[PDB]
């Protein structure tokens, strides 16, 4: 008989790459949620799910940056990961 | 077919982790805007039409038992289904308000063999957690 | 947002500008995004007096940054002795690990501090 993997159809969305920190703000909450939500706002009726994750990754890569006193955590960036085990394109607007 | 089967009669459930204040024990510090975070998202999944379920401040125990709970639902109606995971972590950890659960066992329960009802469908977490605590010095664009 | 102006005021040193801030309802306890307190700071640059009145006004004496140190940690690192002494009175935390599993005393002893390590 036919059969697909345990594993299949399973996405993480990393808010950060293996071994990083992950950057959140007190008063607008963490830079990847910001982006997701940001995101798929605009973006849920006009492009697949692996695309929106790829405007997100940008936003986060381009449009933040840390402010901190102390120089060791100050201008520190960050890159999501995105982790897709799926099998099909994923469209919220079908 | 190319595309995921979304029009069954739900979209899906949206189970959020929101745990912002950790056990002195711990020495983890409380974690200022994750409810900004926790509203941003219901609000976004809701508009979505995905059913959102907010769970605040819980255990390692708690997580567990929630999401062993959740994959023995009926998910059949279900298009597809979320869990977004707003906490503290490590590589492969994310803790509860008491310590670290391992990633691989929160979503074990919802493997194509053992969640059936969400066998064939997509299974979306999104971690809002350390991975370490290594800092991007970033480059010059 | 007067929080982000204590920080400021505390990292240059300034004093008086601290005390005139705080009058005005700073935040003792306000952070930047890396979980750095006005406490942090002061310990790390030598601030002793400024240590000493954020504290009095109720400042989080074991709070911790992204890498799980606290203001006894960044003391330990420079040695200010008078500083450490402060911070221990108000009920710092000697136990206290960062998240590389560091203690004050562990600082004390890489630095090469005999009189640190004691205290």
């Amino acid at each position: 008989c036919h059969k697909i993997p345990v594993e299949a159809d399973f996405l993480y969305a990393y808010s950060t790459a293996p071994g990083y920190y992950s950057w959140r703000n007190s008063k607008d909450g963490s830079w990847f949620i910001q982006s997701l939500c940001a995101m798929l706002k605009q973006y849920a009726d006009k492009l697949e799910f692996m695309h929106i994750l790829t405007r997100v990754n940008r936003k986060v890569a381009t449009e933040f940056e840390s402010f901190s006193f102390d120089a060791t955590f100050h201008a520190k960036k960050q890159i999501p990961c995105i982790v897709s085990m799926l099998t099909k394109e994923l469209y919220f607007y079908h | 077919d190319n595309s995921y089967k979304m029009d069954y009669p739900e979209m899906g459930l949206c189970i959020i982790i929101n745990n912002k204040n950790f056990h002195k024990s711990t020495g983890m510090t409380s974690r200022s805007g994750t409810d900004v975070d926790a509203a941003n998202l219901r609000e976004t999944f809701r508009n979505l039409k995905y059913e959102v379920r907010n769970k605040n401040d819980l255990t390692r125990e708690e997580i567990v038992e929630l999401m062993r709970d959740v994959s023995k639902e009926d998910h059949s109606k279900r298009s597809s289904f979320v869990c977004v995971l707003l906490s503290h972590g490590e590589e492969g950890i994310i803790f509860g308000t008491n310590g670290p659960v391992d990633l691989k066992k929160i979503t074990n329960f919802f493997r194509g063999d053992r969640c059936r009802s969400l066998t064939g469908k997509p299974k979306l977490f999104i971690i809002q957690a350390c991975r370490g605590t290594e800092l991007d010095c970033g480059i010059e664009t | 947002d007067l929080g982000k102006k204590l920080l400021e005021a505390t990292r240059a040193g300034q004093d008086d500008e601290v005390r005139i801030l705080m009058a005005n309802g700073a935040d003792v306890n306000a952070m930047d995004d890396a979980g750095v307190t006005p406490l942090h700071l002061a310990a790390k640059r030598g601030h002793l007096e400024i240590v000493e009145v954020l504290l009095k006004h109720g400042a989080d004496v074991n709070a911790r940054d992204i890498w799980g140190r606290t203001p006894l940690h960044l003391a330990a690192t420079v040695g200010h002795l008078e500083i450490v002494e402060v911070l221990l009175e108000y009920g710092a935390d000697v136990n206290a690990q960062d998240k590389f599993g560091k203690t004050a005393f562990d600082i004390s002893i890489d630095n090469g501090n005999e009189d640190l390590a004691e205290i």
